[PDB]
């Protein structure tokens, strides 16, 4: 059967920097009886189905913005975009089209290069509805920052809490090309109520100062 | 237009068989060929088969002994019957149409997930989030659920721009997630802000409006 | 065991249609006597007859001067024609004439005063039958009013003087309730129509369109053609042109081509030529108005030396049509198969059996032969020795197992397996 | 004999339709093909599709079905229909004819039709007399304020043609404006009445101006 | 699809001499079953749509004088003119038969000539135009050969540059001269705010500016 390999795994590309990726096939996909080529590119934004872009290696589908001009022939092909837009972060598969067990490609990750922005940290206390249950969990969002590599740290009454940490990154954003992250520290009823101050610390790449929003139980 | 509705995601116990539905519209089904693919998240995509207008299947050799593609021509819906549901069948299946004898899968469906473990269907527990002491953000915490898909939409789609739903993370047989939406300060004591927890595979919809703190 | 049904002269091979004789053999020599060096060429394709274009004298739209009994003097003379008929039986190739009176007006039957026209052609049958020619052809009988009542006596007289003649009718309406409403009591005539014309965007209806016709016909003898007077390539892509002469030959019926389609002549991408009648390209001196649109491989003298042509296929598929017995008059069984293809069998008890599998898709489908329905007098063996493949790249002579077959995209097949039962 | 004349509208707006009718005067269509050949001015020629004698219609490779040329032997009219025009297709469109079967273009219509595509309105021009103030004495004549180029100006309706000059029009303020000059014999100018004659077919305004010798 | 690269963009040759107009293409034009090569040449007189000159790469059409004849075989071929006349000033074309997409481009003929001093004529505006509020004094510069000339407008002895449109003509069929209009554009208020308006000629044939002017009181 045909082997579909995908050469670039991830891509940082600035706004308007001519995305170019490639995919390699096992045998030729250029049948020398119709003298055409058979490959196909699929685009999937996070949370959606994939979408058809190119069929027979050179055509554009109905209803496509024409920044996408894929090319190549033989055992290697190239998807070439002229310039990216705000909504082009997706995954891009290649496909065999002329075979029996139509094997898709591996996948790639396109992310956009952008300037460095700082979070807006907000920590919220557990509601009385959860404290009705005897449960407690403190929530600390981190919104709209471009550096992916980040450090969250927690402290209880100033004393550092290292355990109980649940992390949640998100995808890159569709508009400002930023990431996001929450942090939930879930504790029991009285282990919450045996301590007063709770400290959520955001250690980021954009600044040396940890933006630390914090609160106390009696506050 | 090409519109392809599905069941959404469902749950069955392992080593079983189930009907995964794909109700289509906007075109007569006999004029095209509906196909299905398989994707587990964080992995590749895999194709398994294709039916046709004469109820004829040409299945793939890899997933051959454990598929069963059929059709209902009358109700404009292509079924699928999995069987012997093992662990790593937890994945996504898209019912994707294509041009007739061309294999150019253009119109895809919304896709469905499938889960096979013997744990129970449970309704979620909801917690609104009121801030501490301009542009401010609000949240809506949901914990304790294991039917997998949840879409939460604020005020029935009234606020839509600055919403970032965070992904669901599993711990102790239950998933949880966090909502996030940045609303100007003039709106929250004055307007309607109601987190609406729609849970399809529990068939439950709960709305929670955030009252201010004390 | 079995006593053979009698063989007439036109089940045993192919026809051939020529519309404009001046367009056939090139310009200038538009004579009937000119096409006698070309009859050595038509015995290379070994067709078992041809219908010749309307040579009766006919002032356009004029009733009183339109006479079916003498040659229009553009084409030669009457004594030229008896040299044609006599020389044609040197190669055992029959001749058939048009008898539509109007063929230069639009309506080819003079819709006003219908019965005098039929009265004219009724006498015209007798003279040409005493002239020694064998077979006639009428086109656009739906333009003629009440065509079935007049189709009787024209069939009756051409069965009268002998029973080795022929009478081909033509129509355009592709609805089956019109078509077999002609063959309901008139059974001993061929017919060609536009029934297989409307392809559903590269052949999606075709596997139903052969089978529904071949079932509703009650398994008589019929005739397989795309249209009554037009070429093959004015309906199809040029990529399907090797997957219809495979189908049009091994079906149970009379293959009715036109001229030039053994090249796959393109009426499009040739300017200055009409839609009814291009010129046939014997070599590079066949079209000097433009040297550009004529390539090297669009000619006879391009394809006569390459074995991977369309003509070199056509010189090895009609040869199998007239020779082997099961493709002559055998029985046709189309078993169920995969999603987007079409396949059948032909058997004749102890003779060779021929297995056909086509591919109307566009992908590299693997052939799922899901038969299970045949009699055990003719069912599938393990291997078949691969007579003919429309696209080069395989053996043509190797035994191949059936359930691991792996058709190429847009490739049909010819598989020959013995009795072995 | 071989005589052509065609009927074009002159100017249509961007993204609109067009209809040019070439009324062949003198010879029957059914043995000679009819092409169409366009020319943006000052630039090269570019082919458009033919109609052969049968009814077989061709087009160019650059656009297969943007164009639609229909022939009708009823009144010897050859219809032309192009759709989705732009300002990059302002050109001279004219009729043509081949030598019998091949592509030797035997004639053309010697005038042609200059079609330009813009959103501006065709305005009727303004003619102005020019007699000199304070041997051989040169006269001239101004016409001013018109959008389509076809405007022509003749002197005593083509009486003198040798000593005359006519200047091309220049676009300014959405208005083309030209003049035409003529060397005039001094035996003629205050004695023979000079008549400036301006002809704009797209405005369909044929007004004549007798040039008064100055005061 | 063949393209026809004609070699000269333009060519400037005085009367009586010999020029070569060549064209180059991709493919062999000789259809090998015949011995002819399929080709044409066209002559576009200015203002007129063109006519035939030559078919089949070496012939003449009926009614064209034999100063022009074409030669060449295969892919590269010239025209040649055995002697050039005064009326033969035109644009010459290479056009195609062989493949069905047919054309090429057009070259330009220009001619060398004896130089000519211009004839200058000024024209004050009319009673009709100045009634309509617009002011445009115009000047004519006829009958000069050497093509680059500079008209100079001046208002009250001062050089004025703005408000003037210029327009040349083509080289004439008979005397091979040129003619040029310069159209001043101003307001009637600025027109009546001065007396002197001056038309000046900067030419090659001498260095003296051949002046024409008038005062508005006249
Ligand atoms: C198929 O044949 C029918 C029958 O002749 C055609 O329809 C007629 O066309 C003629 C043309 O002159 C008209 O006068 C008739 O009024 C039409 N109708 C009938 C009922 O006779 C039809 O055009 C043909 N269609 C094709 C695709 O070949
Ligand atoms: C026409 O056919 C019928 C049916 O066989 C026959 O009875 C009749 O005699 C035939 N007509 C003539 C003139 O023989
Ligand atoms: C032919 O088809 C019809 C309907 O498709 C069916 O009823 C009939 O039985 C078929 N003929 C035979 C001989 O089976
Ligand atoms: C003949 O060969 C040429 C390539 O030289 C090709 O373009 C053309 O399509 C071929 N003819 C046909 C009928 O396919």
């Amino acid at each position: 059967d045909i082997v579909m390999s995908q050469s670039p795994s991830s891509l940082v590309v600035s706004v308007g920097e001519k995305v170019t990726m490639s995919c390699x096939x096992x045998x030729x996909x250029x049948x020398x009886x119709x003298x055409x080529x058979x490959x196909x590119w699929y685009q999937q934004k996070p949370g959606q189905s994939p979408k058809l872009l190119i069929y027979x290696x050179x055509x554009x589908x109905x209803g496509v913005p024409d920044r996408f001009t894929g090319s190549g022939s033989g055992t290697d092909f190239t998807l070439t975009i002229s310039s990216v837009k705000a909504e082009d972060l997706a995954v891009y598969y290649c496909x065999x089209x002329x075979x029996x067990x139509x094997x898709f490609g591996g996948g790639t990750k396109l992310e956009i290069k952008r300037a460095d922005a700082a979070p807006t940290v907000s920590i919220f206390p557990p509601s009385s509805e959860q404290l009705t249950s005897g449960g407690a969990s403190v929530v600390c969002f981190l919104n709209n920052f471009y550096p992916k590599d980040i450090n969250v740290k927690w402290k209880i009454d100033g004393s550092e809490r290292q355990n109980g940490v649940l992390n949640s990154w998100t995808d890159q954003d569709s508009k400002d090309s930023t990431y996001s992250m929450s942090s939930t520290l879930t504790l029991t009823k009285d282990e919450y109520e045996r301590h007063n101050s709770y400290t959520c610390e955001a250690t980021h790449k954009t600044s040396t100062s940890p933006i630390v929003k914090s609160f106390n139980r009696n506050e | 237009q090409v519109q392809l509705k599905e069941s959404g995601p469902g749950l069955v116990a392992p080593s079983q068989s189930l009907s995964i539905t794909c109700t289509v519209s906007g075109f007569p089904l006999t004029x095209x060929x509906x196909x299905w693919v398989r994707q587990p998240p964080g992995k590749g995509l895999e194709w398994l088969g294709x039916x046709x207008x004469x109820x004829x299947x040409x299945x793939x050799x890899x997933x051959x002994x454990r598929l069963s593609i059929s059709k209902d021509n009358s109700k404009s819906q292509v079924f699928l019957k999995m069987n012997s549901l093992q662990t790593d069948d937890t994945a996504r299946y898209y019912c994707a149409r294509x041009x007739x004898x061309x294999x150019x899968x253009x119109x895809w469906g919304q896709g469905t997930s499938v889960t096979v473990s013997s744990a129970k269907t449970t309704p979620p527990s909801v917690y609104p989030l009121a801030p501490g002491s301009s542009m401010v953000t609000l949240g809506c915490l949901v914990k304790g659920y294991f039917p997998e898909p949840v879409t939460v939409t604020w005020n029935s789609g009234s606020l839509s721009s600055g919403v970032h739903t965070f992904p669901a993370v599993l711990q102790s047989d239950l998933y949880t997630l966090s909502s996030s939406v940045t609303v100007p300060s003039s709106t929250w004591p004055s307007e309607t802000v109601t987190c609406n927890v729609a849970h399809p595979a529990s068939s439950t919809k709960v709305d929670k409006k955030i009252v201010p703190r004390d | 065991c079995r006593e053979l049904p009698a063989q007439k002269w036109w089940h045993t091979g192919a026809l051939y249609r020529i519309g404009d004789l001046q367009a056939f053999q090139g310009h200038g020599a538009g004579n009937l006597a000119g096409l006698k060096g070309r009859l050595d060429y038509l015995s290379s394709l070994k067709v078992k007859g041809l219908v010749l274009g309307p040579i009766h004298k006919n002032q356009k739209d004029d009733v009183a001067q339109t006479d079916l009994l003498q040659i229009d003097p553009n084409f030669g003379s009457k004594e030229d024609f008896d040299s044609l008929l006599q020389s044609a039986k040197k190669k055992s190739i029959r001749v058939i004439l048009d008898l539509t009176p109007n063929y230069r007006g639009e309506n080819s039957w003079f819709s006003t005063q219908v019965d005098t026209v039929a009265t004219k052609v009724k006498d015209a049958l007798e003279f040409w039958l005493q002239a020694g020619v064998d077979g006639f052809q009428v086109r656009d009988i739906e333009n003629l009013k009440d065509a079935s009542s007049f189709l009787a006596e024209w069939q009756n007289i051409t069965k009268g003087f002998s029973e080795d003649r022929l009478l081909i009718a033509g129509t355009n309406s592709s609805d089956l309730q019109q078509i077999l409403s002609l063959l309901e009591s008139n059974k001993d005539l061929l017919l060609t129509s536009s029934y297989l014309s409307d392809s559903g965007s590269t052949g999606e209806h075709t596997k139903s369109l052969v089978t529904q016709y071949l079932n509703a016909t009650g398994n008589r003898w019929c005739s397989w053609s795309l249209s009554q007077a037009r070429l093959l390539t004015s309906f199809l892509p040029a990529q399907l042109l090797r997957l219809y002469q495979l189908m049009l030959f091994t079906l149970p019926g009379t293959p009715v081509f036109s001229y030039g389609d053994e090249i796959g002549l393109d009426a499009a991408a040739l300017p200055g030529q009409p839609m009814e009648a291009p010129v046939m390209l014997w070599d590079e001196s066949s079209f000097p108005d433009i040297p550009g649109a004529v390539s090297a491989n669009m000619t006879v003298k391009g394809q006569s030396e390459d074995p991977g042509s369309l003509l070199s296929l056509f010189r090895r598929l009609s040869d199998q049509r007239s020779k082997e017995r099961s493709l002559l008059h055998g029985d046709f069984h189309a078993f169920s198969a995969g999603p987007g293809l079409f396949s059948y069998i032909r058997h004749w008890d102890q003779n060779e059996r021929f297995l056909v599998v086509l591919n109307f898709g566009d992908v590299g489908l693997s052939a799922g032969l899901q038969a299970s329905d045949l009699p055990a007098s003719a069912s599938l063996p393990a291997k078949a020795d691969l007579l003919l493949s429309t696209q080069p790249g395989r053996e043509e002579g190797s035994p191949l197992e059936l359930e691991r077959l792996k058709l190429e995209p847009h490739e049909g097949l010819l598989l020959r397996f013995p009795y072995a039962a």
